[PDB]
């Protein structure tokens, strides 16, 4: 996953 | 018009999609967590 | 990455790609995209109305309301945004943009709600505003994020729009600069972003049709690079140049 904003 | 209704189905669909990739990045989240 | 430039409604060729940019990302893609495209009827979304400030509103219960007007329009998840923000267009054709978000009424991402911050405190002389933008790192990418920074009477506070309750709205409370940006940082540290660049700009005009574009990197500091007494020292300087001067603008 990539943790966004 | 035409142009209306499309902006409004198109509106719908937009909102309906936004809450399934909410929810999907919900459950990513909660999955990266408890790794 | 996609970002809409055909107006409404949506031309068929931004569309699709919006499609088939959810359909490669979600893991029943396929599925759970034919089940939208293809209902028979949809629910209308309701549209909310857009806040009017009134007499018996505090500044901070009119921040509040911009910023629920905001929540309820929803973060945008899709992969897609919607309204082309060009930052570095005149005020004025960023604020016709921000009509726009408030006529069409679907979901934004940060910088457009900044855009949209602009818009409705446009209208309250007291209330300063002013960007701050962060570039961090997560797990080998950067990641460019950005808020609304509030001057008033005295305290920062910030509106705004993110994937994270922490990095977006601040209450009118932080005596400094410092303490509004620190408290980012800190929240941050919470998703294991490190940050890497803050850039803070100046006060945004309050004239609706102002020639100016917005100034978004006045300050930018390096913060991953420097110890937190200087970066408090730095942002202080800053803010209380931007209190009492008025500065040239760094473009």
């Amino acid at each position: 996953e990539g943790e966004e904003y | 018009s035409a142009q209306q209704e499309l902006k409004q189905r198109q509106r719908a669909e937009i909102y309906a999609l936004n809450r399934v990739m909410t929810e999907l990045e919900q459950q990513q989240f909660d999955e990266f967590c408890k790794q | 990455f996609h970002v809409n430039k055909s107006g409404f409604p949506i031309d068929s060729h931004t569309w699709e790609r919006m499609w088939l940019h959810v359909a490669k990302v979600h893991p029943r893609g396929g599925e759970m995209v034919g089940a939208i495209r293809n209902a028979a009827f949809l629910a209308k979304p309701s549209i909310p109305q857009v806040p009017n400030y009134r007499l018996s509103m505090t500044i901070p219960d009119w921040l509040q309301a911009i910023q629920n007007y905001m929540k309820t329009l929803q973060y945008n998840h899709t992969g897609t945004q919607f309204f082309e923000i060009r930052k570095m267009r005149p005020l004025s054709g960023l604020m016709e943009t921000a009509k726009e978000m408030t006529r069409e009424s679907l979901p934004i991402k940060a910088l457009e709600a900044v855009i949209l911050g602009i818009y409705l405190t446009n209208g309250q002389p007291s209330i300063e505003r002013f960007p701050i933008s962060f570039k961090t790192y997560f797990s080998g990418n950067y990641f460019h994020h950005v808020v609304l920074g509030i001057y008033c009477n005295g305290y920062y506070g910030s509106l705004g729009m993110s994937r994270r309750a922490e990095l977006m709205d601040k209450p009118l409370t932080f005596r400094t600069l410092s303490d509004l940006v620190f408290d980012f940082e800190d929240s941050y540290k919470k998703y294991l972003h490190t940050v890497k660049k803050v850039k803070i700009g100046l006060y945004v005009p309050h004239e609706p049709h102002s020639f100016q574009p917005i100034e978004w990197k006045q300050l930018v500091l390096n913060v991953s690079k420097m110890l937190r007494a200087d970066i408090r020292k730095e942002l202080e300087k800053y803010a209380r140049d931007m209190r009492m001067k008025i500065l040239k603008p760094a473009s």
